[PDB]
């Protein structure tokens, strides 16, 4: 009997880490990261402002079979700088983009009530 | 309360031979007095 | 600032709403994030104690199971999951008790509005079951006569939306983004005409029309998105809409920190 | 049956306005589809099923069990 649920659909790794860092072996400077228990409204947003930035020069996800909620990201860029700088430096750019979102959006909110 | 019977609540608590053609109705089919055990589900 | 946001028009139960100065996979995925991940409270767990009705047990269960609850304090609580206890306390969950009656000649119905809290409520609030209409029932449950019988037991519990269509908020969604067609990010079927045989966006004229006859604007980007929410109402839709942008960004901190601890 | 609750493609809920859209019909002479429209669904995914259910749950329910 052993036919998985949807536990493991979002359930972060259970003895696992939340991440690899292998290295690529096909291009200088090259990593391929796999997480999981995520998957397109994590990994487009990534790719799509990781790109946004001018410092990298390949950034592209895949999910592998939709049965599993893994899915891939490869990242190379140019020498010195690192592929993990990079990938913080996305994230950091993520929250502070969407911070300002949401404090713009209680002063409109509160606005639009009237009074 | 063992059994039904009916339309008629007659909770029988049979043994043998209570008059299975229970007193206030007139059936004789004896239908048999769903659990009082607590039962478990699952509102997925 | 940044991404800049303008309020066309709201109610209790609907946002319709402006987004500017942002990307394309911004927009997406906060929709996605707003439509399966905002945490709530349902009913997930029932006890028949007694069931007589033409209604199937089963039916009972997963009708219950679509009642949506008041869940504005849902941070409070936390996980069955994550709980130090077991076997649901006040502290991670909430009970619901039913009680039914063949009482009239009548058939009888038994609206949500019957459902009643019991356990500690410890004053948050949550659980009681929204009432849309103005005449005072729920939603409809079951209907029943002169002899039949419920006893239901009910526990609530957390849970996203998305292993279950129980747990969502979401309800509907709205999307668009240049509606006139000027990024050309689609071309029309058509037969006679795309302009005739198309109905116009309702969102065309907050936009100016694409002049005629101008080159293709190759350089440009799509912005200026066009969104508009309405919640089911376990939660107002402002909360909805912040949850939602939380919940992404705690995501995004979430992968931060593994990658720094790691 | 009972009218499903929460539509199944959008999943705004349904089953509060049954009995309304009933007495809609009965009273009120109106014609069904701006009944629908004053009973406020205008995406047609939720506009489907109140439209097309059948109650059959008192048709079952004419009989005398216990
Ligand atoms: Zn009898
Ligand atoms: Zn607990
Ligand atoms: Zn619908």
């Amino acid at each position: 009997m052993n036919a998985p649920d949807r536990f493991e659909l979002f359930l972060l790794g259970e003895g696992e880490s939340k991440l690899k860092i292998d290295p690529d072996t096909k291009a200088p400077n090259a990593v391929v990261i796999t997480f999981e228990k995520e998957d397109h409204t994590l990994g487009n947003l990534i790719r799509a402002e990781l790109l946004n930035d001018r410092k990298v020069l390949f950034a592209a996800y895949k999910v592998e079979h939709p049965f599993f909620a893994r899915f891939k990201l490869r990242i190379q860029t140019t020498e010195g700088y690192d592929p993990k700088d990079a990938l913080k430096n996305a994230c950091n750019s993520i929250i502070n983009k969407l911070g300002a979102l949401k404090t713009n959006f209680e002063t409109e909110w509160n606005l639009q009530t009237l009074a | 309360l063992k059994y039904i019977c009916a339309e008629c609540s007659s909770k029988l608590s049979l043994s043998r031979t209570d008059a299975v053609r229970c007193k206030d109705c007139g059936h004789r089919i004896l239908l048999k007095a769903r659990t009082k055990r607590l039962v478990q589900f699952e509102a997925r | 600032e940044g991404p800049q946001v303008k309020i066309r028009e709201a109610s209790k139960d609907n946002v319709d709403f402006i987004l500017s100065n942002v990307d394309l996979a911004m927009a997406n995925s906060l929709r996605r994030v707003m439509i399966a991940e905002i945490p709530t409270l349902a009913i997930d767990s029932v006890e028949v104690e007694t069931n007589t009705t033409v209604l199937a047990d089963e039916f009972i269960a997963h009708r219950l199971g679509l009642i949506p609850l008041q869940s504005m304090d849902i941070e409070q609580l936390e996980y069955s999951r994550d709980c130090f206890c077991e076997d649901h306390c006040d502290k991670c969950s909430v009970v619901l008790t039913l009680q039914a009656f063949g009482e009239s000649e009548s058939t009888t119905n038994v609206y949500s509005k019957d459902l009643v809290i019991v356990s500690n409520l410890m004053g948050r609030n949550i659980g009681h079951p929204i009432i849309q209409d103005k005449e005072g029932n729920g939603v409809l449950i079951c209907k029943l006569r002169k002899g039949q019988e419920l006893k239901l037991t009910c526990v609530a519990k957390k849970g996203i939306a998305k292993e279950h269509a129980k747990w969502g908020p979401a309800a509907a969604i709205e999307f668009e983004y240049d509606p006139w067609n000027k990024l050309k990010h689609t071309d029309y079927w058509y037969e006679q005409d795309s302009a005739k045989e198309w109905p116009q966006s309702k969102n065309c004229e907050y936009e100016d029309p694409p002049n005629e006859g101008d080159p293709f604007d190759y350089k440009a980007q799509a912005d200026t998105f066009y969104m508009n929410v309405e919640s089911v109402g376990s939660i107002p839709v402002d909360q909805v809409v912040v949850r939602g942008i939380d919940t992404l960004q705690k995501k995004v901190a979430s992968i931060l920190l593994a990658l720094t601890q790691m | 049956m009972i009218v499903p609750v929460r539509c199944f493609s959008c999943g705004k809920v349904v089953g509060d306005k049954w009995e309304s859209y009933l007495n809609l019909l009965q009273e009120d002479e109106l014609d069904e589809g701006t009944a629908l429209s004053r009973l406020g669904l205008k995406r047609y995914c939720c506009r489907r099923m109140i439209l097309t259910h059948v109650d059959l749950i008192e048709k079952f329910l004419r009989y005398n069990p216990l």
